[PDB]
């Protein structure tokens, strides 16, 4: 089955050059044509770009026009993108797409591979926070227990409670960029007002990157 | 940037088939051109050399196919076509149909059955640079005429002429005791070429006097009287 | 280039109907479309290309069609799982330029149900760093359309409030939004009271929860 | 090309009369007797003006470079019998003066033996040429050849020049003038500053030639001459080739030759440069020295 | 400038006994080393000076030693006296660029002592001013090894603890520790919990004292 296996995550600085490869698998890497394209969170797809398998012969897209470089190679079957001067907006995920015609057409995409979140900005340690609603705060019968996370940029973090045993009510936001450049979000649960005081809940934080597991406990 | 050159023979009745945006039976199942090929459908008769007086077992045409084929596909596998309910893990039954069949192009028929080698030149046009060369273009060659020559880099003008003189075949250019051009050498046929000056000089207006008429005359001081009455 | 536009931009319908998405465009793009479909979580794929056959792995649902400069997308039944974006792509033959447009995305049609506010004052681990954020919740409720305002002592803050809305459960269709105000620890002891006001479609009048410091 | 012009140029050419560091790398003893196989590492400046004489086959390696440990381009210009492997590719550069071995000229191994290739790394450029720089076949008998190599390195393009002319026997190094027209244009990028020549024994030997003019094995011929920036004044025949030239720059009649822009000067008086003497010493550490210490009444 | 490092940085011993503190160097100095004593609350006084002589107004109990790079004090019976930090200082002739080390601590060892807990909640005069500080006490122990934990509501605490760790006593040889948690007052009232965790080496298990509000 034709499956394109990419990168995972990869973190650069402002004024550098990241190397991401996506190798092709399943059918020959000589006939079918590749396209790498953006796509950026809450945005869709902006550039366009076609690699040729055989020789050298690529089309950068007109927004970049210069600043990437789209090689090739025939050994190993991969492609690699090197883009060049990463800025504040190049925070994407990057996608590479094959197409349904030969060499020379081009229709469409129709195979893509699973993405690379490319990311220009430096790492912090998180830190976690819980969040305690008052005593005027019970609506309804019903009381909202979370845990404010903050200091971290990478957003890899899957907040559950009670490691993994509370699952219903659980909704978890996504991560906002606040004005010092690292994200930040809340994981809050429904739970009912007679469990307050009886049952613990406490809220895992989990953070590959950094390898910082804190419990806190609401 | 890269031109892709594909050769196939086909029937006599089949050169206007393959065509952007035609349904044809050997343009669906086989090599396509879609509605983007830029290209053209270069094609010549091949009646004396394609022509073999025998059962002609050499062709075919790839009718039986289960789909329809993509542009530019071509189909290496040779499996036995299956029309419908009727597998055949061994040999083709009477539903079962071998995907290729022997094309007989027979000296005696006319136009229509006829082996034509049709090759079209897919042209990728890729917003790339031309590979090495881009120009690199000569004209022909014009003598004895005052125009301007543009001999590999050397600009200028003058009466290009024929000179006796054998350079050694390491030196192009050719110069003088004045540091100026008087003999090239032809980039395409290496022959010794004699660059002169363009024919120049002074106009003088003889004038016997206002006083007494108004008839003048001009002399064109170092012309033959062959670059431009008595 | 051709500026793919996408007029509707949100199609809110219910999973059984019939669904029509319009992207137009300016130049003879009749036979130069292809049209897609980004799922959240994933990356997207060929829904339809050509515009006027069928894709490979397609089911029977999806049916295009569109000629001259009006496109637009004819949906047999609506599925749970055919609740995602759709792009569309022009193939310009000469000029290799393609370009996309904005997406659309498929709502589900539930019931009206009104926001659960909820406020909670900032904790004691932040104020010990010295800043603080008042969270306020709003989870149950339609598609994100209301706004959230913030008012410190009868006067409204702006600027200094960040939202995050959660995509559409799958469960009970509803959203979730949460509201947090960011300020300094002075400015948090210096003011008493903090509101949240939410006025929603669901709601016939704005409610506003406070807590007194 | 110019034609019967008195023509005067500027650039890197040999001075004339000049020391050419001559190293008979011989190697031939009729009683057995030890012999040393000379190859010194000679700098490279300015150019250089190889010039040998062979039969066969006995210098065939022009390999420059500055140090040929692990950080200098092969600049190799073997020419053996199928064709030219000028290479500028960067590998391990090897330190062996010889390629395989100096004897064992039998045919029955490899025409060349390349046992100087230790280990190819990622290369540069190259250029296979298929007009070799050696063409001679021993068909004579008797009569050697006088090839010469003039190979100055620029800022652009590697030159190469090259001339063949008759050594027939004469007594002393031949006092004869030619020209040298040059073959290839090669671009070069590596700086150059030494230089190392190669010599082997071809497979293909002839009959034994006992005569001195016979077999060259111990014959080696190995010339080098540096160049230096000198004006020199160029005539040329109505054929379009040099006849003969002047150093401008040797003897006082050479530089009224240049001068005067011919090379027959008449009788009488000619003004060709202006003496100047240079200052010898240098007057420093300023005068007006301070006060001095009381040194005395101490001693 | 030459680095002065020294590799143990701590002597603890028992007075009766030899000590060997090292003080290595890289280049020559077998006859450029110096040798100081600074005690607490005074200035440091000349212990052996040019490390082949002994100086003046020093007791025969102290003996220097030591050539090359490698160099080493040979004390000959400690004395209450005579605990105290002690440095190198090599005398370079042309560049004076006189260098120092760190300091080795000489200590006294009188037995594995239990560290006493106690803890002290903000008392209700110090809450008016707006700030809370929980004392955590730690007195009777050995030289400072052990580290602080601060639990608050089961929640681990970190960057807003101070310790303040006294001088060792002439009395009974023992430390005292002070871990003063500073609050404010909206961060005391929210919370109810406030533990003190205590992980010393003479402490089988770890001690946690808390309190209720």
């Amino acid at each position: 089955q034709v499956q394109l296996v990419q990168s995972g995550a990869e973190v650069k600085k402002p004024g550098a050059s990241v190397k991401v490869s996506c190798k092709t698998s399943g059918y020959t890497f000589t006939d079918h044509y590749m396209y790498w394209v953006r796509q950026a969170p809450g945005q869709g797809l902006e550039w366009m770009g076609v690699i040729n398998p055989d020789a050298g012969s690529v089309t950068y897209a007109q927004k970049f026009q210069g600043r990437v470089t789209m090689t090739s190679d025939t050994s190993t079957s991969t492609v690699y993108m090197e883009l060049s001067s990463l800025r504040s907006e190049d925070t994407a995920v990057y996608y590479c797409a094959r197409d349904l015609f030969f060499i020379p057409a081009a229709n469409s995409f129709d195979y893509w591979g699973q993405g690379t979140l490319v990311t220009v900005s430096s790492t912090k340690g998180p830190s976690v926070f819980p969040l305690a609603p008052s005593s005027k705060s019970t609506s309804g019968g019903t009381a909202a227990l979370g845990c404010l996370v903050k200091d971290y940029f990478p957003e890899p973090v899957t907040v559950s409670w009670n490691s993994g045993a509370l699952t219903s009510g659980v909704h978890t936001f996504p991560a906002v960029l606040q004005s010092s450049g690292l994200y930040s979000l809340s994981s809050v649960v429904t739970v009912p007002s007679s469990s307050l005081g009886t049952q613990t809940y406490i809220c895992n934080v989990n953070h590959k990157p950094s390898n910082t597991k804190v419990d806190k406990k609401v | 940037t890269n031109v892709y050159a594909d050769s196939f023979v086909i029937r006599g009745n089949e050169v206007s088939q393959i065509a952007p945006g035609q349904t044809g039976n050997i343009a669906d199942y086989n090599y396509k051109l879609p509605d983007d090929f830029t290209g053209c459908v270069i094609a010549w008769n091949s009646n004396k050399l394609d022509s073999k007086p025998s059962g002609n077992y050499n062709y075919l045409y790839r009718l039986f196919r289960k789909s329809k084929l993509k542009p530019f596909e071509r189909d290496i596998s040779t499996e036995i076509y299956q029309a419908g309910n009727k597998p055949c893990n061994g040999v083709a039954g009477s539903n079962c149909y071998s995907p290729l069949q022997s094309y007989g192009f027979r000296p005696t028929y006319g136009v229509g059955h006829q082996p034509y080698r049709v090759v079209v030149l897919s042209f990728e046009l890729l917003h790339a640079p031309a590979t090495v060369c881009g120009p690199k273009k000569s004209t022909n060659l014009v003598k004895n005429k005052c125009v301007n020559f543009n001999f590999n880099g050397l600009t200028g003008t003058g009466v290009l002429t024929e000179s006796n003189k054998k350079f050694l075949p390491f030196q192009q250019f050719g110069r003088d005791i004045a540091d100026t051009t008087d003999a090239v050498r032809d980039p395409q046929t290496l022959e010794i070429l004699d660059i002169t000056p363009c024919s120049f000089g002074g106009v003088s207006v003889i004038t016997p006097g206002t006083n007494t008429s108004n008839q003048v005359a001009v002399l064109y001081q170092g012309v033959n009287c062959t670059e431009v009455s008595n | 280039e051709i500026v793919l536009t996408q007029s509707p931009a949100t199609l809110s319908l219910s999973p059984g109907e019939r669904a029509t998405l319009s992207c137009r465009a300016s130049q003879s793009v009749s036979s130069y479309l292809a049209w897609y479909q980004q799922k959240p979580g994933q990356a997207p794929r060929l829904l339809i290309y050509d515009a006027t056959n069928r894709a490979t792995g397609i089911p029977a649902r999806f049916s295009g069609s569109g000629s001259g400069t009006d496109f637009t997308l004819t949906i047999s039944s609506l599925e749970p799982e055919d609740f995602a974006v759709y792009y569309c792509q022009h193939r310009s033959n000469w000029p290799r330029m393609f370009t996309f447009g904005q997406g659309t995305k498929l709502e589900i049609k539930r019931t009206v149900a009104a926001p659960s506010v909820f406020i909670f004052p900032p904790s004691d681990e932040q104020l010990k760093s010295g800043t603080a954020s008042v969270v306020c919740l709003l989870n149950n409720f339609y598609p994100r359309e209301a706004k959230v305002q913030w008012k410190v002592d009868n006067a409204l803050q702006s600027g200094n409030s960040q939202e995050s809305v959660t995509e559409q459960d799958s469960k009970d269709s509803t959203y979730s939004l949460s509201s947090t105000l960011t300020l300094s620890k002075a400015d948090y002891e210096k003011h008493k009271v903090y509101a949240c006001e939410v006025t929603h479609q669901g709601l016939s009048s704005p409610v506003t929860k406070s807590f007194n410091r | 090309f110019r034609s019967s012009v008195l023509h005067s140029t500027q650039d890197l050419f040999l001075p004339f009369f000049s020391n050419v560091t001559w190293f008979h790398a011989i190697h031939v003893s009729g009683t057995n007797g030890t012999k040393r196989f000379d190859n010194p590492v000679l700098p490279f400046n300015d150019g250089v003006y190889f010039a040998s004489t062979e039969k066969s086959n006995i210098i065939r390696g022009w390999i420059f470079g500055t140090t040929l440990d692990s950080k200098t381009q092969s600049l190799l210009i073997v020419n053996n019998a199928t064709n030219v492997v000028i290479k500028v590719c960067e590998f391990q550069f090897c330190n062996d003066p010889f390629l395989d071995v100096y004897q064992k000229n039998n045919k029955s191994w490899m025409e060349s033996e390349f046992r100087v290739y230790s280990s190819a790394n990622n290369c540069t450029f190259e250029y296979v040429s298929q007009p070799f720089l050696m063409d001679l076949e021993g068909k004579e008998g008797n009569f050697k050849n006088l090839r010469e190599f003039v190979f100055k390195n620029i800022d652009g393009y590697f030159k190469i020049y090259s001339k063949h002319t008759p050594i027939n026997l004469e007594r002393d190094l031949p006092q004869g003038f030619s020209a040298l027209e040059p073959l290839v244009d090669l671009p070069i990028g590596i700086n150059i500053t030494r230089f190392q020549t190669l010599l082997a024994l071809h497979r293909s030997y002839l009959t034994p030639g006992d005569s001195s003019s016979g077999w060259t094995a111990g014959a080696a011929a190995y010339y080098v001459g540096y160049l230096q920036p000198r004006t020199f004044l160029l005539k040329y025949n109505e054929n379009g080739t040099i006849t003969d030239a002047v150093d401008c720059a040797l003897d006082p009649l050479s530089e009224t030759k240049c001068t005067l822009k011919s090379f027959t000067v008449e009788k009488g008086i000619y003004q060709t440069s202006n003496f100047r003497v240079q200052p010898t010493e240098s007057i420093v550490r300023f005068p007006n020295i301070t006060n001095l210490c009381p040194f005395h009444e101490v001693f």
